[PDB]
């Protein structure tokens, strides 16, 4: 649903994340496990999805560093340099 | 709303499965229950 | 959707029209009396609701036939009718027999129309003429004068150019224009 | 014979639950009786407001419950099964029913 | 006139129209002015038609020619692909009465609201939208109520309504009523369409919640 | 007043069967919608008197019908058109007759005119 | 005026009529089929209301036309219907070409005369 | 004024006068026994006049003589 | 290609904002999600009810976001851009949007 869909690419939330993996340890161990505030399992699991949150925003950067929006910095060059124009320098005022 | 189909409505994920006895479950479910698209 | 005040008489009109206030139909004839010439009518149309439920029109009984007459019914073409004859059927208002009913629009019917050409039975029609026919024996009258009777058998043609050709199988007679007179 | 995943059930134990549901647009009651000495799952399957059940099974893992049944007007045509989500071996009980309590419930519709 | 509503960090809008109807009433101690307000009522009662098809023609051509008279921008519209009229047609007088007859005999939904012509089918829904719970500002549990005062002959299209429930919440304008709701209850979860909407609202003393009247669906999720 | 009588025409009016209506004639009466007369009446239905149809035979004048024949006649003038072919013009006394048998026998109380289908012409 | 709880149904039902219950109406042909004798109608009246609106009636297609004919069709008088001749139209309670149509009185077409000697063609 | 077309009146006569005020701007209406026929818009002398030693309660207030609007040419 | 003026746009600050705007007599729901690593908003344009976005896109300066998309009946044919007022080379930040707090998010229609 937030991966890569028909209209470009999405950003999931953490909630949503943690949901999911927090429904796959409790099928991996039955709907008696415990996963919330006091369990240690909890406590790795979300310490475990925070990082990859990060993950996902880096890799939704990275797509959009190939389109006419969204380059930036050095990326920027690329997109516009297929085009034939370079950016410029530092300059001097000139005058009379 | 503890199990699939409420994810298709819900617009989540599936839960993969744990792989034991793997090439026993995929043949049958796969042909008897199918899956949800 | 059934919340409003309005929607409920609505739909209460629509459903006072279902059972009453009926106008016009189309209808094939099924009983003919040629004696004071009446026909009977069985509607054609109907509906089927959702719930598996249908209506239908029952018989209607001696329905007055018009044709085109005058001067108080000593012109008249009187065509021969025959059952199940496609024709359109209308409904008085009151009840045209009785002076004392007190409904209006219950199936009063008021007349019917010789005959109505709808997909199914549709006759060809003649671009320009105006021809008076029947199973074999044709009336024809063109604008251009010419008028003409034929019968598989005989014909008797009146042509604009003073043509007179009245003919038979055994033989023809003929006058033409220039003052001819001859038997063939 | 392509079959899509569509509905999957719920028991809470109680010996003589009952409740309406609804598959492929039509909807039917079921009833469900538990068994003490063959401890089974007893389903029965009718129209709404019948007056007696048009059909009458016992529960089992990987049976096809409907099998010999899709040659009426009022039964389902897809297809129900019960498959465990543990260990293979376990076999249907009476509190273990369910998306996450070990076994399976789930009806299948034919693609069309 | 419009009018808007929330909690001291945001209004959203709840209504918006023409001013039907104005009086005042000064006795003594305190005046009191009144209103109605219709939601396009001047549109969906003047806007006339005069169009007729022959045999062949593509209903959907015929949908898109009827929204365009009565002058109102289209909220949503879910066309009829392929599908062409059997028999030939003629439209005249309000081109909204048109459209509510052709919603009958090919089971669409037709109603204007807040401006946006909204045309879907019935017994089908579209995401959950919105979630109901005791987060949400719930108000009471909800109720199973009969969405019409009726009943109906039945064979026992299939497809049409037919059920429905009942949920109160504060006031929340971002609702309408052919959109989606999801009820997340510890009795009743599930999916339900919205038929019914009502706000209410005493600023100083008064309630300032929302009641919605739902309708259980069974068709497909277009 | 004034209800605007229908008759079978066309071509703009130059074909049509004008048949000889007299008081007394009883007809069915049609009423419009909307006063055809008038562009701003505001009411419907209101007795607007849309046509009438040349006559229509109930009880109390109905006359005899053929059971089959396409008879069209006057106060003593007849054409009358059988199926089988056979056509004939009569009046109290005269009569023009044209058989299937290619039989014509133009007649008269004076004296007729004949031809057979063998082709004999006699003037009688 | 439109105190009484009365006048509100007058009014109302006045108004219903108008959009609906179309019974009879008058006509000129502007399109003829000669083969299954059809003609297209084109209604002459309407009306136009204070606020600067009108109603025009739509053309309507393939109304089917009367003869005076029997024994099957075998006996008809066919004469030569043209474009532009005044008839008067009928309009059925029923869609006679569906039988699933839920409205009635629709501007479901029944029939036409063949024609009509009304003021500026008598 | 004459009449433009061909007329004919039928059922209770009020009805058929009612109809008669739409298409020629005229009120009709009984009142304790009167008949009273007059042309909208237009209006008879002060009658009646109102103030404080005419027993008056409460100042006028602006209401709208009916419970909609119609759609104008403005 | 003549334009004109006929809309602007404001945000909060909110990370996960959601409403419905209409353009051009249409009517559209739009997403706002702000990105931490690339500091930068991500907006999602679909229809009212729909199912998923029909477009999504990174929002920059000076950059038409419409641009490859003016090929769908459900997508606006007008233009859409971010230009600051303040200095130039300022560039989109998360509360730097509105019509007076820099950053001018403009919405323009063209003449038929």
């Amino acid at each position: 649903n937030y991966g890569l869909t028909g209209s470009g690419f999405n950003l999931p939330p953490m909630d949503d994340l943690v949901q999911e993996t927090k429904k796959t340890f409790k099928s991996a161990f039955g709907e008696d496990f415990n996963t919330e505030s006091n369990s240690v399992a909890d406590k790795l699991i979300q310490i475990f999805n925070e990082r990859e949150y990060q993950l996902w925003l880096l890799m939704g950067s990275v797509y959009y560093a190939q389109t006419m929006q969204g380059a930036e910095g050095i990326y920027l060059d690329d997109l516009l340099g297929k085009r034939g124009i370079y950016r410029l320098g530092k300059t001097r005022s000139t005058g009379t | 709303e503890d199990g699939a189909v409420d994810d298709s409505a819900k617009q989540k994920r599936q839960t993969p499965y744990i792989g034991k006895n793997a090439e026993t479950k995929e043949r049958w479910e796969n042909a008897a229950i199918g899956t949800t698209d | 959707y059934a919340d409003r005040y309005d929607a409920a008489f609505g739909i209460y009109i629509s459903r006072f029209l279902r059972n009453n206030v009926h106008t016009n139909i189309r209808g094939k004839v099924v009983g003919v009396n040629y004696s004071g010439p009446s026909v009977d009518v069985q509607p054609m149309a109907y509906t089927e609701f959702p719930s598996g439920t249908t209506d239908r029109y029952p018989v209607i009984y001696d329905v007055p036939v018009l044709l085109p007459s005058g001067a108080g019914g000593k012109a008249r073409l009187t065509m021969p009718i025959k059952p199940g004859d496609v024709v359109g059927l209308s409904f008085s208002e009151r009840n045209e027999g009785d002076n004392n009913d007190q409904n209006t629009h219950q199936l009063f019917a008021g007349w019917a129309v010789t005959q109505i050409f709808t997909d199914g039975n549709s006759k060809a029609i003649h671009p320009d003429n105006v021809v008076l026919e029947n199973d074999k024996a044709i009336i024809t009258l063109k604008p251009d004068g010419d008028t003409s009777l034929q019968n598989p058998k005989v014909t008797v043609e009146a042509l604009a150019d003073g043509n007179v050709k009245i003919s038979n199988g055994t033989g023809e007679f003929t006058m033409s224009p220039s003052g001819e007179i001859k038997g063939g | 014979r392509t079959v899509v995943r569509t509905f999957d059930f719920e028991l809470s134990g109680y010996p003589d639950e009952t409740f309406r549901v609804v598959l492929d647009s039509v909807t039917y009651e079921l009833r469900f009786m538990w068994n003490e000495r063959d401890e089974s799952w007893f389903m029965s399957l009718g129209d709404i407001g019948a007056q007696r059940p048009t059909i009458t099974s016992k529960l089992t893992c990987y049976s096809d419950i409907l099998a010999p049944y899709r040659y009426l007007d009022n039964v389902p045509d897809g297809n129900l099964y019960l498959w465990p989500l543990g260990d293979i071996r376990t076999r249907a009980g009476r509190f273990n029913i369910g998306p996450l309590k070990g076994i399976q419930m789930t009806y299948s519709s034919l693609i069309e | 006139v419009m009018l808007h509503a929330g909690y001291n960090g945001d209004e959203k809008l709840i209504f918006s129209g023409t001013v039907e109807y104005v009086e005042d009433d000064f006795p003594e101690e305190t005046r009191t002015t009144k209103f109605i307000l219709g939601d396009g009522t001047l549109n969906l009662t003047t806007a006339t038609t005069a169009r007729s098809y022959r045999k062949g023609t593509p209903v959907n051509s015929v949908l898109n020619d009827l929204i365009a008279d009565l002058k109102l921008p289209k909220g949503r519209v879910i066309d009829f692909g392929n599908q062409t009229l059997q028999t030939s047609m003629a439209f005249t007088g309000n081109a909204s009465q048109n459209l509510a007859n052709l919603a009958k005999n090919t089971g669409s939904t037709f109603s204007v609201q807040d401006g946006a012509v909204y045309w879907t089918k019935e017994g089908s829904r579209f995401n959950v939208m919105f979630e109901i719970s005791e987060e949400g500002g719930m108000v009471g549990t909800p109720t199973p109520k009969q969405p019409s005062s009726s009943k109906k002959l039945i064979k026992a299209h299939d497809i049409k309504e037919d059920v429905g429930m009942t949920v109160s919440t504060l006031l929340n304008g971002a609702i309408l009523p052919e959109s989606t709701v999801y009820l997340n209850t510890r009795y009743h979860k599930g999916f339900y369409k919205v038929a019914e909407l009502t706000h209410r609202g005493g600023y100083e003393t008064g309630d300032w919640i929302t009641e919605l009247g739902l309708v259980e669906t069974r068709g497909e999720l277009i």
